[PDB]
């Protein structure tokens, strides 16, 4: 019984063997005795075409402005596919909405939409705002380059006073992010994390929680998300941290290796039926930490250097909003790759390699995918050099007793054996176990 | 002089350096097994059957690939034996008219005109 | 049964390949080579008896149980023989072998099923030269040697059936065979 | 970027690599079916039977072509099928020629033919007579 | 556009058209013996040994080069004897076409020489 | 079959190299050396019988089962012989061995498949001198010794096939052989 | 310089036939020069490291030799106080140590 | 299998066996069953040459004084390679910075 | 095959040294000394028969199978002999041994491969005597003794090959050998 990698572990330092997990994540199960299986991610299918550029942010709240769709295609704001106006550029887009007011920030200025027109909001001293949030009836804005944050009036986003500001004393540099946790704002700067709570006093609405700070800052703006009564952030050392009495590093050495090689990091959240993926996206990678299983997986889109779906389920270079359905990635090919194997103290003969996987569940009967092909490729030098891909069939529709087994793999030696399995068909896929030298039986399968 | 005769094509050789007859070449999308089209001529109009089958002598027909797409080549023996595979197929062979070939053909043409006009001049000056 | 069928059933009987599924090209080629080697060893090893060596250069008509070295002539394989004991025309005795060596090429013909069938240059689409006697026995005999390459061992009954087929071929008890002769001085 | 390494040495493949014992190797003139001589060794003295076939053992003999004339290679199957046709036989090229190289090469060949015709017309018709 | 397919599976053979087992292929610098790296994949991360040893069938693995450099191919057999050498590693069939057409251009030049001599002989005689 | 095929199938039957895949250079060299050593051991240990020693310095014509030492002459290997018992021209007997010793160079030739094949100085591209008898048997016999260098062992059936090939070679039952003679003084 | 030690305390006599270093091999960035084939040396002590033997050097393997085995065979008998092997490598190349093994299996395939 | 020294342990009292770990540290891994490996620290390469004497302290903050770096040499302060003045003190250098002001201490006086 | 090649192959068959890797200097020296000891034990132990002890002081030409004690003399090894049975010139019989004891040092020569090869003062570069008979068999025989120094035992097949090489050397069945004599009173 070979043991497959339950998480993406690609550490290039020391030439350690790599165990990538592409478009597959570990899910606990009750039918199988092993408890866990590898489940494929669902493909991306277009839901709405908005704008003519990359999506920067998507807002959809049923109780706000009738539940309209607010999309920031490039530097434009769209309401249910209807253009509203031009928004500032470079900075990431943040939303803060109430029953009749919606504030949008793009790192330069604040724009207010009340259902009638989109108006620029005059900020004190004309300074640039990096992040805008809403908390306990107030609107909070971060001034760019300073460690002070401003708060607006009660339920009004267009009324900002120059004297209504508070400064994070323990962080002498500028703040970068806000996270609304438990109804209270948490401020992430370059050197510390500050916990603030609403005291209910009209003159001073927020006060800091003394003796509760984290010495690790935030890497940049947009690297903090909130989920499961906690928040995840990216530290100044490019390590992903979870909120706790003592924050823990949920990112292993390989994750930090991948993060360090990229200059831009963005942390967002993706939702599957029961799975909450905290997704960290770089320039050439997009990893996802599963909340339920505490394992890292890798999401890739075929033909592109990075995953198509960006923050808030938006495309990275087109005006398409995605949704998860049918494992047909944009009508194309969804690649699922993983690695199994083991280390050996000496010689070992592999005669059969069986894969307990999905069989006979293809929805195609007249196409090239009537019978999908899954390719296995073996290696003996810890995955450094590989052999030729050998393809097997998962069986046609209805063939539920198909055996996915290779034959006579050969002698393997001290470094170990490593088998890489890849399937690139737009069909459902799941791996239960990988068995080596299984029992030779059967009944007319 | 004398020149040893060689085969006028490049078939795939087996372990014993014999041409594989009926070898099947599959052209897929890179990293995938999705069928990708191949074309007989540079016009990219007539489509060859993607499992391209060589004749009994191992000769392959002229295969033209869409340069806008990247290809994976998977060759197999006629009975299905998996011979070789290259996932990123980079056609790194240059086949354009470099100026050496251009000057050679221009010199050949000029010498042809020179010979023709010399022949005409000889015919006029002799007859 | 064709050679492909023989190899497929040999792999099925060893439980290596599940029933209803054809083997890959690699196992098919390995089984074909194993069958070819078995036939060549049977012919060269004297399974069909000690073959009389003859050498010819003109046109020659061969009899049963000879190895003929052709050095520029033609070899004719007759489908009937004149029986010396009784005098009437007869078919060649069952499992009668004729070997022909022409310019370094060896061709082995065995009389079975009422015809001369060749055991040389077999492919996957050719009829097995002894499938008519017992196809399952031939498959079991092939599996007896093939199972080792896959790290498995066949059951006792499959081996017993294979050796039963081999012993039936060696015994030649089913049909009449030439009487044994000895030297009394 | 990345460059796929192609072996730059033409393989020394003779007729034995054809693996077809019934094949016939016809050597015609460039463009027509007139049958050209084929020799045994580099001395260009002994002539091979131009419909080249293997011997009784199935082994093809060595084929030597003189570079003075341009040959056309034709491969015939034992059943009457076409296998490999080369209008101008180029010696040290084994891959298929692109269309542009193709019309370049037969334009060069036609230019050679026209130049030879003009030269022989000038030599025989004009100068001598 | 349209690109012609060229077979990349090329085993190396000696002058007798037989597979050369264990052939060592060296990728040197142009005109020198300095070694340059060769990579297994197009991503240019994993590096093959610069002396690439062919298998028992004389077939090399997929070799990917860095086009930013200029290579030289140097083949030795298993015993170390010389088999083939290409100092400027050219991957263009155009040079092969020029090499083939060198003979025809010299032949056409000789044809022009003969035609000019015949024309001048006709002019002098007549 | 070429020596490369013999080594490849020996490694495949040993389940060391993946089925259908060629081995590395080291495997080919080791298999070739083992096969060459086996052939030289067969020729020197009397597998083809006790070879009569012959010494020559002028031109000489070889006979069956001779070890000819030449130091200036030329030894001619004939493709035919004059049968003493019958008188007609015959091919050399199956597995007839001739050894040439020329200034320290040893050349072993064995008659099989209607030709003299040399068992000395074999390369991976040369035809195996005894593959036509049983290619799979020769592969199994080679694997019997190859498997030990890899720290593993092969199954009983592969060993049985290898010793069956060896015993068939030693027996020479499949073709006519010279009659055994003894002394009576 | 990267140096470490691996050892064991023994209750009686013990014979060490092989010493294997499962480590990082074949990842040298240099193809020609002094560090084309990096050298890692091992030395042995039977008196708990107080007195050592001569350094014996192995090669981590040239670039691309990912199957190279770091083996030491000429090791003797070790008595009561235990055995201590010191490994040291001084080449400017990447180095990672996975395991140290004693008296391992002898199998392999053309490494 | 031999157990190597996971941590640098060198006790001279009692002449206990020593297991030094030079330029290697233990890191947990997932690709191996043993869980931990020995990884080498990366080498030192020059990033900037600032002064002549020993570098007593380095300070660099993105949001402090426009992101300029400050380095204390033996008895001198440098900003982006340009000397600012002489700092008195022979002890460890301490930095305290705000958005617009930087304070440097070396044991006697604040600059 | 040179002594280095034989030692390398001996270590490869025992799996001590991985395939494709050369051994260290120490193991090479140990293998060379083991081979030298094997040859010396073969010569002194009577493997080549009971050598006749002769003593000379002037020029003397030795014949097959003797040890010659040279005291201020010259020993001339011949390349040919006059066969007493037929009177024609012949090469020395295969595995004929001549030992020379001169000035305290011992030189052993054996006739194999059509030449006299010395088994004394062997280094890793000189051709190994009797390697042409079976180089791989000699490697297996050397491994039989070398494997113990590395704390391992070779497999049954390698030992079988080594003992087969030794038995073939002792039997001398491959070529003509002098007839056995006896005493009848």
């Amino acid at each position: 019984d070979l043991a497959y990698g339950t998480g993406a572990y690609a550490r290039t330092r020391g030439n350690l063997p790599e165990l990538p997990l592409v478009n597959l994540f570990v899910e606990a199960t009750r039918s199988d005795q092993r408890g866990v299986v590898l489940q494929s991610r669902k493909g991306l299918v277009e839901d709405a075409e908005v704008g003519t550029g990359p999506i920067r942010g998507v807002f959809r709240k049923d109780g706000v402005l009738g539940g309209a769709e607010f999309v920031v295609s490039d530097d434009e704001l769209y309401e249910d596919g209807v253009s509203l106006g031009t928004i500032n550029g470079t900075g990431p887009v943040s939303f803060a909405a109430i029953e009749d007011e919606l504030l949008v920030c793009a790192g330069e200025s604040i724009w207010s939409y009340d259902g009638t027109t989109l108006d620029e909001v005059t900020f004190p001293d004309g300074a640039d705002v990096t992040k805008v949030a809403y908390s306990s009836g107030y609107f909070i804005a971060l001034r760019a380059g300073t460690g002070q944050w401003y708060f607006s009036a009660l339920y009004d986003g267009t009324s900002w006073d120059g004297l209504d500001f508070a400064t994070a004393e323990s962080e002498p540099d500028a703040l970068l992010d806000i996270v609304v946790l438990d109804g209270n704002p948490v401020f992430f700067g370059t050197q510390s994390v500050e916990f603030w709570s609403a005291t209910g006093d009209p003159d001073i609405p927020f006060a800091p929680i003394q003796n509760r700070t984290f010495e690790q800052g935030i890497f940049a703006t947009g690297c903090a998300v909130a989920i499961d009564n906690s928040f995840f952030w990216v530290g100044a050392d490019k390590i992903v941290y979870r909120n706790d009495a003592v924050p823990v590093a949920v990112a292993d050495d390989g994750i930090v290796e991948r993060a360090t090689g990229s200059t831009d990091l963005r942390l967002f959240l993706l939702i599957d039926e029961r799975h909450k993926f905290v997704c960290l996206r770089g320039d050439t990678f997009t990893m996802a930490f599963d909340i339920t299983t505490n394992e890292w997986c890798e999401f890739q889109s075929y033909g592109r250097t990075n995953f198509r779906c960006g923050p808030d389920m938006g495309d990275d270079e087109t005006g398409i909003i995605w949704r998860f359905e049918g494992y047909s990635d944009n009508g194309g090919v969804l690649e699922r790759r993983f690695r199994a194997g083991a280390t050996l103290p000496g010689p070992f003969r592999v005669n059969r390699l069986r894969l307990i996987c999905e069989v006979g569940t293809t929805p195609n009967l007249s196409g090239e995918y009537a019978d999908p092909v899954i390719e296995m490729r073996a290696s003996d030098d810890a995955g450094n050099t590989w052999g030729i891909w050998e393809g097997e069939t998962l069986g046609a529709q209805g063939n539920y007793r198909q055996r996915v087994e290779w034959r006579a793999l050969g002698l393997f030696d001290d470094p170990g054996m490593l088998f890489e399995h890849r399937m690139t068909a737009p069909v459902s896929f799941r791996v239960t176990a990988v068995t080596v030298n299984g029992e030779l039986g059967g009944r007319s399968r | 002089a004398a020149q040893l005769f060689y085969l006028p094509f490049r078939p795939m050789l087996d372990a014993n350096a014999l041409a594989v007859p009926g070898a099947k070449l599959y052209f897929y999308a890179t990293g995938t097994t999705t069928k990708q089209p191949v074309y007989t001529s540079s016009a990219l109009t007539t489509q060859l059957p993607n499992p391209v089958v060589a004749n009994a002598a191992g000769k392959f027909p002229a295969i033209y690939l869409n340069d806008a797409l990247t290809y994976r080549c998977y060759i197999e023996d006629a009975d299905g034996n998996e011979l070789a595979d290259s996932d990123p197929y980079l056609a790194s062979i240059a086949d354009e008219l470099t100026d050496e070939l251009q000057d050679v053909v221009d010199a050949v043409e000029a010498d042809r005109v020179a010979a023709a006009n010399s022949a005409t001049a000889a015919a006029t000056s002799a007859a | 049964a064709t050679c492909r069928d023989i190899v497929t059933r040999a792999l099925h009987m060893a439980a290596i390949v599940p029933l209803g599924k054809d083997p890959k090209a690699a196992e098919g080629q390995l089984g074909l080579e194993l069958l070819q080697g078995l036939y060549d060893g049977w012919f060269a090893g004297g399974m069909f008896g000690r073959l009389t060596d003859v050498y010819t250069d003109t046109a020659y008509t061969a009899k049963e149980g000879e190895r003929v070295t052709v050095d520029g002539g033609t070899l004719t394989i007759p489908d009937t023989f004149e029986d010396t004991d009784t005098g009437l025309t007869r078919a060649p005795r069952e499992l009668a072998a004729i070997v022909e060596i022409n310019a370094g090429n060896i061709t082995n013909r065995v009389w079975c099923g009422g015809e001369w069938q060749e055991c040389s240059g077999l492919t996957l689409n050719d009829e097995a030269p002894l499938s008519k006697r017992d196809a399952m026995g031939l498959s079991c005999l092939l599996a007896l040697h093939m199972a080792e390459a896959f790290g498995t061992q066949i059951g006792p009954m499959t081996a017993r059936r294979g050796l039963q087929f081999q012993g039936s071929v060696s015994y030649k008890l089913g049909s009449t065979q030439p009487d044994a002769s000895g030297v009394y001085y």
